[PDB]
């Protein structure tokens, strides 16, 4: 299937 | 008790008697630009800066770049004469010894220890990994770790930036990674293993997915094996050659090895053009701001007096003694957080521990990452209130009297303290500058001071010579022998820094049994990150264990790499591996905010020079910078302290005044301050051609682990309305007893009709509440029925709110899920009797009160667990009213206890397992009956001790 993705995600470093 | 080892001696190449003074900045460029030695020193240390100077002299440099060029050159000039700290071509490292007479003179010969720049080298290999991946073989990066549906790394690299990156845990990541978990696997076989359980249709994707793991460094190629830890030109070149068919990289690499070897025999001054050749052959291969590192070793041998040896050992004891007053550190509070979340019976996977969503996060003082939930700062205690009054008192009087502060005053306080406790500290490294005052030689303690990381200051120099390797080996064999006694596996953390500029600091030789690698690989035995589990000693001390071999671990970083820079988990592993108290000297902490601090001294040693803080805001139109510093009685020669380094200045020299005015106006921009220190004459102690050198020195000085691997949340968590229902009833302390009398028995009656059973507990934190846990077969129906009783208690203002929560079972504490369930039957039986005991305590027709019931019930527990065998009962106790007995609830409790006692016998529980479990069951009875109270639980045992003895 498409479990060849990798899906790299990268991150940086109310009410009242 | 502290013995002064042979030390490292660090000294300048150039001699400060030859220092020229200067009046103008252009004059400084003129002189320096035909100073043969300086420019080789500059070309090696700071290539980019050296080129900017060339650019300026050619007229090609933009005007706004010129003030900085002028200041950096002047500061670099002062440094090549005045600053002994070891760095390529400014200064040299030798070994010194203790004898019967001082020998301050260097007969030896200077040699160049030369490595490639490590950032350059890794950046090349990474370029080879992508270009030549099909000819390489690959292994798993120890930095990777699964977490749910994601694969994380303890830190990140390729995005040449500062941001963390993670990937999905796919079936294809699993196959590829497990296949490379233990050895290196050829590109082709990695690809094959994927298609062989997908189809050859997928060979496209496999290769792509594989390439993407290689860019992002989820895998490591064989070019990296020993590439940062024990580099060998043979081994490196033969694998490159095996890879590089079109000869693109081999031959330039062979030429670089040649040119460096040629550079090795040239004098300091004469190699400028040979160096230019090295930079040229290396810049063609791949450009970098630095290409070469040099550590200059000598084979001189400086000697110090027997008195000197004693002065230093005296100083070591005093400094180590002050740690006696460090009662609670940031790490202690973390140990407490640990115990609240986990108890004492669990071992926790380190990557689970530091997770801020699933574990306890990090110590409050860790920043990689800082905790991302709010929490206020914890109590610490690095010195006593009495100590602080003395230090401030000492401070106030010295300033009033224009005196220095003699720390001698408290030497007898600190050596006296805790003569009972066996001091943990194995050893110290101390950093000292040699100078003079009134023609007498003095030692001045570095502002770095030192640390308790033995071998840290020598590990970098270990490999560069056999004498050095011998030296370092001696220093750390005092730690390795003791690790061997205690049956502890030592282990060096070997890692590519997250910011690869710092990659030349990490160098050391591996003197341990195993290695914990990140973004590299070695030939040693290596620990898997996700095999490291954390627990708590018999003494509530953090330890680390490999879950695959059950080995106990201590981790080491035998270098000067800033320990606060690491990822939390690695910083933690390092910190639990030494003795956590050396670090924060009280005078540093208490005098920190004063803008004048006297000199601190101790037995002829200058602990800390006189220190000023000058404020931008103070330079006024009625006040220039030079009568400002004169209004504060600044001596004519002082240092301005920047950070890592300091810059020598004189009021007599006008160039030095320009640098200071520059300095003062930069800080008036940020609205803060600069730091001045007093100057010591430091030029003519160590010498060579009977010419002084600036010199400094670095002196070294010299169970039954139970615990069980933590159970997964899937197995320990009991979700609302499945098997259990768990309510937190927020009721005040003064009204919980009334709730237990007048409301709980209506709830127990209800759950009984439905065939179930419940137990409760009292808990504060956050606010006070009762934890009600009901086990029963139609839980939605039982919730419905007791909801009427709860509404009644809201109306009467006894309960405010409740939550329904996940019941996190304490499987490890109560011995496994089997003995846990039998413990829970004890809980529920104990809970049935409590409202009746409270009613006896409350009724006055009785004249039995709460403490009488407590010793009694506690008495009956012990009589149950040990079957009325008083001698066993007192066995247990040494190491830490008739109608309740004929009560039907108590008979039911007595069966519950017999049944737990039997199963513990059946499964051969070691006896301290049984002693801890009975202590726990009695502990939560007391919680139920009386307060959530500390130690008054324990003194119940003492009086029961007396009553049982009397049965005899």
């Amino acid at each position: 299937t498409k479990d060849f993705n990798l899906d790299l995600v990268c991150v940086s470093k109310t009410x009242i | 008790s502290f013995k002064a080892q042979p030390f490292l001696v660090r000294n300048t190449i150039l001699c400060p008697n030859d220092k020229r003074s200067f009046t103008e900045y252009t004059q400084v460029i003129e002189t320096v630009s035909k100073n043969k030695v300086f420019l080789e020193q500059l070309l090696l240390a700071n290539p980019k800066l050296y080129d900017v100077m060339q650019k300026y002299n050619a007229g090609l440099l933009k005007k706004k770049r010129v003030k900085k060029l002028f200041e950096s050159i002047y500061k670099y000039y002062k440094r090549s004469y005045l600053r002994s700290t070891p760095f390529g071509l400014f200064s040299e490292t030798s070994i010194g010894v203790f004898s019967k007479s001082s020998q301050y003179k260097l007969m030896g010969k200077t040699t160049k220890g030369i490595r490639l720049d490590t950032q350059w080298l890794i950046r090349l290999v990474h370029k080879m990994e992508v270009d030549f991946s099909k000819k390489l073989s690959f292994t798993r990066n120890n930095a990777n770790y699964k977490f749910g549906d994601r694969v994380f790394q303890v830190y990140t690299i390729n995005s040449s930036e500062l941001e963390e990156c993670n990937i999905k845990y796919t079936n294809v990541y699993q196959i590829i990674s497990e296949f490379c978990e233990n050895d290196y696997q050829k590109y082709e076989d990695i690809c094959e293993t994927v298609t062989l359980c997908y189809g050859d249709e997928y060979r496209e994707l496999s290769e792509q997915y594989l390439g993407s793991l290689i860019v992002n460094h989820y895998l490591i190629s064989n070019l990296q094996k020993d590439l940062l830890s024990d580099f060998s030109w043979n081994t490196f070149l033969t694998k490159v050659e095996a890879i590089d068919e079109d000869k693109k990289y081999i031959i330039p690499l062979k030429k670089v090895q040649k040119f460096i070897q040629e550079y090795s025999e040239i004098e300091i001054g004469e190699g400028i053009e040979k160096l230019k050749e090295i930079y040229q052959e290396m810049s063609q291969i791949l450009e970098n701001d630095n290409y070469i590192q040099i550590d200059l070793i000598s084979d001189s041998e400086i000697n110090f007096d027997v008195k000197q040896k004693q002065q230093l050992e005296h100083l070591a004891e005093f400094l180590g003694n002050t740690t006696k007053s460090v009662r609670r550190t940031y790490l202690d509070d973390y140990k407490d957080k640990f115990i609240e979340k986990y108890g004492v019976d669990q071992e926790v996977q380190i990557t689970e521990l530091f997770d801020s969503t699933f574990g306890i996060g990090a110590p409050y003082n860790y920043n990689h990452p800082r905790n991302d939930f709010y929490e206020s700062e914890p109590s610490t205690l690095y010195y006593s209130e009495e100590e602080r009054e003395k230090y401030l008192s000492m401070y106030v009087e010295a300033v009033k009297n224009h005196n220095v502060i003699n720390l001698d005053d408290l030497e007898s306080h600190y050596q006296k303290m805790d003569l009972e406790k066996k001091s943990e500290l194995q050893g110290l490294e101390l950093f000292l500058n040699l100078a003079k005052e009134y023609e007498k030689d003095i030692f001045i303690l570095g502002d770095i001071v030192g640390n308790n990381n033995l071998g840290g200051a020598s590990g970098r120099f270990s490999a560069l010579s056999p004498e050095l390797t011998s030296y370092h080996r001696t220093i750390v064999d005092s730690v390795e022998r003791e690790n061997e006694n205690k049956e502890i596996t030592s282990c060096e953390i070997v890692f590519l820094p997250e910011n690869i500029r710092h990659a030349n600091v990490m160098h050391t030789s591996i003197m341990r049994r195993k290695v914990l690698p990140f973004f590299t690989s070695t030939s040693h035995n290596e620990v898997l990150l996700t095999n490291i589990y954390i627990g708590i000693d018999e003494k509530e001390k953090f330890y680390a264990r490999d879950i695959s071999t059950q080995e106990v671990l201590k981790f080491y970083i035998t270098s000067m790499y800033n320990k606060t820079l690491f990822s939390n988990e690695l910083r933690f592993l390092y910190e639990i591996s030494l003795d956590d108290k050396f670090g924060n000297l009280p005078w540093e902490l208490i005098y920190r905010d004063f803008d004048y601090i006297p000199r601190l001294v101790f037995d002829e040693i200058v602990i800390s020079p006189a220190k000023w803080k000058i404020w931008g805001r103070d330079v006024n139109s009625k006040m220039t910078i030079r009568e400002l510093i004169q209004s504060k009685e600044i001596p004519k020669e002082f240092y301005i302290v920047n950070g890592d380094n300091k810059v020598y200045l004189s009021q007599k020299n006008p160039l030095d005044m320009e640098i200071l005015e520059s300095a003062i106006k930069k800080s008036s921009k940020r609205k803060d301050f600069i730091e001045l220190q007093e100057y010591f004459e430091d030029e003519n102690i160590i010498n060579k051609g009977e010419k002084g050198r600036v010199a400094d020195v670095v002196v070294p000085f010299i169970r039954a682990f139970i615990r069980e691997k933590r159970v997964s949340v899937e197995r320990r968590e009991k979700l609302p309305f499945n098997e259990w229902l768990y309510l937190k009833l927020y009721i005040s302390i003064n009204r919980q007893n009334e709730f237990l009398l007048s409301y709980l028995p209506d709830i127990q009656k209800i759950v009984a009709n439905l065939g179930g059973n419940l137990f409760f507990l009292r808990y504060t934190d956050p606010k006070p509440h009762i934890r009600l846990r009901i086990k029963c077969s139609d839980l939605f129906l039982a919730y419905g029925s007791i909801l009427e009783i709860l509404k009644r208690s809201r109306k009467n203002r006894i309960m405010s709110t409740f939550d329904i929560s996940i019941y996190d079972q304490e499987v490890e504490r109560y011995g496994g899920f089997d003995t846990l369930e039998l413990s829970e039957a004890i809980f529920c039986a104990d809970s049935k009797i409590i409202p009746n005991l409270l009613t006896l305590i409350k009724d006055t027709n009785n004249d039995w009160k709460v403490d009488d019931v407590s010793i009694l019930v506690n008495y009956l527990y012990l009589k149950c667990f040990f079957q009325n065998d008083n001698k066993k009962i007192l066995n247990f106790l040494n190491l830490v009213g008739d109608q309740i007995f004929y009560d039907k609830n108590f008979k039911e409790l007595k069966h519950a206890i017999k049944n737990l006692f039997l199963k513990m016998i059946a499964q051969d529980f070691e006896l301290q397992k049984v002693y801890s479990i009975i202590d726990s069951i009695i502990h939560v009875h007391n919680n139920r009956l009386i307060g959530i109270e500390r130690d008054k639980e324990k003194l119940i045992y003492y009086t029961l001790q007396r009553l049982f003895v009397s049965e005899e």
